[PDB]
């Protein structure tokens, strides 16, 4: 997926960037 | 002659379903029954060494927990790890224990990625998994004709374990794996008002079958804004992914169940809005053994842990650690009965996997992948009283939807509205 | 009386810019110069203890590396950690060293989140960072009038360290932090043909200033499809984010530089297409000290490491470890000169931070955040010969764009095309 399935470390959740987010 | 059980959980913070103030006495009950059972590890004296998964601020950590795991591993050389339950705590520890060839048991860590047992080898989950939520949603969509499009909204507090992200991730991946329908998704921030125009816009543009993972208040506010914007059950259906039922009281008392009631003079408008709202939760175990377990758990937790265990769906987590620990001991007992040892993690793990067991949570089934099948309930309001009650139950093992107490799924139009509007979304 | 330096890098895999076959002799050069300098740690005998960041398959690991860190920490109690360079290796290790109050030096770990020094405390980066790429793109957009919309395409191999994701993350976050223009983004898979229709569609719908992080061949293929589709430099400009210049040869020889040449009879079409392509890379250090360093590096690496260090932009990484190690020793020397010890990580770190230094890479500046400012080069083709050459250079510290060798930025229309089309994107 572009947004989900990408590891489980907070380093890969600093911007999303594959996801559809308003933040 | 004795079995060393390492524990990595929140030993001080009592806010998590998998806090030690709540899992401790449950595990204590389990070891206590192991003693009483001549058929579970006769003669062995199971010891426990503890490590805290929380950091200096008191929240579960992606650093404290792996460090505690190493610490326990070299100081005590345990045969099995218990916990952690936070996703960011469990992932590094899981990879450590998988590298150490040591089995891991937790009733938390429900994230999709933990399901990759090719990585998280010897990790057995005995609590809920978020792919299992996808299973429920798949069955729901198959039984109501929704086979095109659904919208998923989710929000998280900055700095937490991202629960709603992992919930949605599991639902997203699994549902798309089995139905291949369009699942749109949108993250928002609860405290940010700028997103509510955006969300309401997305609601009426991106889907009509809508799942929201958020706080109770966020879901109430969204419902209130949806009614204020003319979005009723004739066209929209809003599923709140409230797996621990935070928006409801416990199933023991507090009759009746009103999640729209808040006392802010908005309750009259909230009830009319919640007519289009249904709540998805984990299933409360029915069996009497569960009730007796809660009684003993509350007693022990107030006794040797100075904690007050309150009634609620969160208690299935310590019950599942209890059931999971008993499931392990029998596996170790069966391994020893065939000449193995307590360190044959592979033999022990395979004995637990693809296996049906009877514990305080009733029938529990570990699938071929090492994850407990998870049962779900669907709540709906009674249009006469407005109170919510379970109308649909999902058996995770048989994947069947069963009507509850001869109730019917409330629809303003008599039947569920289509997941695609009349002449397109335009 | 002696300084213990722990190293966590790929000790066997020689494929990374931060492999030990490449950083080892660089660091040994650094220690060898420490001895010859009576002004750097006089009398101290700096020792090194090694740990590999790679797992059983030989790629850098999110498990091997933190495990190796703990192992070195309790066995040798070092004063500083060197590496890792991979993002997923460095994140857990950085959090460990931050918790241990031990300084960490790496010329890798360029990802955005490593920059949160409130978490990765006492982590000093002496090589490139991906926010610094945002700084270059920001200065580029300010100097060419692009202040509305840009499109970013990126791809990664499944299972790697996600290099193009972290590059784009840093660019995206920094550019939006400073310009607040619309930055659309899209991930693709290189080997998947289904995405090439999607990408070309997105290229002519989502942006006209387009950044692509991908392999050389993927970027060539996209250009060939863009020409085939009538996408020329009069309307579109394609920037390849090739920070290590994989699509180019080294700056020592191999004159001239042709990234569109492949030998597949498509080279005539690829040159015409690449007229709309420009390549962003790290800047080759000009100073002679760097060239002498490479000579010594190649000699030592072939001598005590059985490796052949080839010319190319990747060598700035071991040069930056070398410079970072010398930067640290002087900081420790200065700390000892004021009564401190080698374990005052805060005092030593603050001495390194917000500081200008002279190393083999020339002038290098550690910013207030502990990250080396990074210089970038912009390559463009000569419309006469077709070969690419540096026409623009970015000083990371002064944030200035300087023309190189009196060259001009090639534009088919004489000036850059607007980042927004005529009457919108429709
Ligand atoms: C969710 O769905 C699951 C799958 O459909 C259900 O699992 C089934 O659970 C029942 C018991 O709860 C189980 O039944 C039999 O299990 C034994 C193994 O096959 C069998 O030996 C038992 O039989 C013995 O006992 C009965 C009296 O109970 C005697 O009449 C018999 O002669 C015999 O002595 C027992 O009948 C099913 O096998 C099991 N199915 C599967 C596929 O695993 C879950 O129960 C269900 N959960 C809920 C809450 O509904
Ligand atoms: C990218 O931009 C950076 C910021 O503009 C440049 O940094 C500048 O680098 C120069 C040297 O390369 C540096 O100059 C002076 O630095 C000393 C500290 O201020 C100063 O004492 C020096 O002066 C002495 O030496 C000169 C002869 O060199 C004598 O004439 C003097 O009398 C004195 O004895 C030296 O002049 C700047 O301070 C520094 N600026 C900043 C803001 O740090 C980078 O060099 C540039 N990189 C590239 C590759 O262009
Ligand atoms: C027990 O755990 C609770 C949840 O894990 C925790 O609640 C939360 O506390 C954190 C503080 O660590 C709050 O968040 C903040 O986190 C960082 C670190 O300070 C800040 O930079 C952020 O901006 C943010 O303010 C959470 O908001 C908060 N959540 C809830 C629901 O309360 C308790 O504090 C823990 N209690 C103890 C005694 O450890
Ligand atoms: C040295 O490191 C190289 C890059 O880090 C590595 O190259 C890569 O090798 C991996 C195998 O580990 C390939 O990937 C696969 O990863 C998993 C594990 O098998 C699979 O499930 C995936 O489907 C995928 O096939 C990479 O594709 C490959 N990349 C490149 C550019 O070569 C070398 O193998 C390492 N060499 C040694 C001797 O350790
Ligand atoms: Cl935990
Ligand atoms: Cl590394």
């Amino acid at each position: 997926s572009s947004c989900f399935g990408g590891r489980m470390d907070r380093i890969g959740a600093q911007s999303g960037l594959g996801c559809n987010s308003f933040r | 002659s004795d079995l060393t059980v390492a524990v990595v959980l929140p030993l001080t913070n009592t806010s998590y379903p998998w806090s030690w103030a709540r899992v401790g006495p449950a595990v204590e009950l389990a070891l206590a029954r192991v003693k009483a059972r001549p058929d579970l590890l006769p003669g062995w004296t199971v010891r426990m060494v503890l490590g805290s998964s929380e950091n200096a601020a008191g929240v579960c950590s992606d650093t404290a927990a792996p460090l505690a795991a190493v610490d326990l591993k070299w100081e005590h050389s345990p045969a099995v790890f218990l916990g952690p339950g936070c996703v960011y705590s469990a992932a590094p520890v899981g990879r450590f224990t998988a590298h150490w060839r040591v089995p891991l048991l937790t009733a938390g860590a429900p994230a999709l990625g933990i399901g990759v047992k090719d990585e998280y080898a010897l990790t057995t989950r005995t609590g809920p998994s978020h792919v299992k939520l996808g299973d429920f949603v798949t069955a729901l969509h198959r039984r109501l004709g929704w086979e095109h499009q659904a919208l998923v909204l989710y929000a998280d507090r900055l700095g937490d374990d991202r629960p709603c992200f992992f919930i949605v991730e599991g639902l997203y991946m699994r549902v798309r794996e089995r139905l291949n329908i369009t699942v749109n998704h949108q993250e928002f921030v609860e405290g940010d008002p700028d997103h509510y125009p955006k969300l309401l816009r997305a609601v009426r543009r991106k889907g009509r079958v809508i799942y929201i993972c958020s706080s109770p208040d966020a879901f109430r506010n969204l419902m209130l804004l949806a009614l204020n914007a003319g979005l009723t059950g004739e066209d929209y259906v809003f599923f709140h992914l409230d797996v621990f039922g935070q928006s409801l009281k416990s199933a023991q008392g507090l009759v009746p169940q009103k999640p729209w009631e808040r006392g802010d003079g908005q309750d009259r408008s909230a009830r009319q809005a919640f007519q289009a709202a249904k709540i998805i939760t984990y299933k409360e175990p029915d069996n009497p053994e569960y009730l007796e377990f809660l009684k003993q758990l509350k007693l022990l937790a107030d006794k040797k842990f100075n904690f007050t265990v309150e009634d609620g769906l969160k208690n299935i987590i310590p019950a599942s650690f209890h059931d999971g620990l008993l499931l392990y001991v029998q596996a170790v007992t069966e391994t020893l009965a065939q000449g193995g040892t307590v360190t044959d993690g592979e033999n022990i793990t395979q004995r637990m996997w693809n296996r049906s067991f009877q514990g305080v949570t009733g029938y529990l089934k570990i699938d071929r992948n090492g994850d407990r099948d998870t049962d779900f309930s669907l709540w709906d309001m009674d249009p006469e009283t407005g109170a919510f009650r379970v109308v649909l139950n999902y058996n995770g093992t048989s994947q069947e939807l069963m009507a509850v107490s001869e109730h019917k799924l409330y629809w303003p139009l008599g039947y569920p509205p289509p997941d695609v509007p009349k002449c397109g979304f335009d």
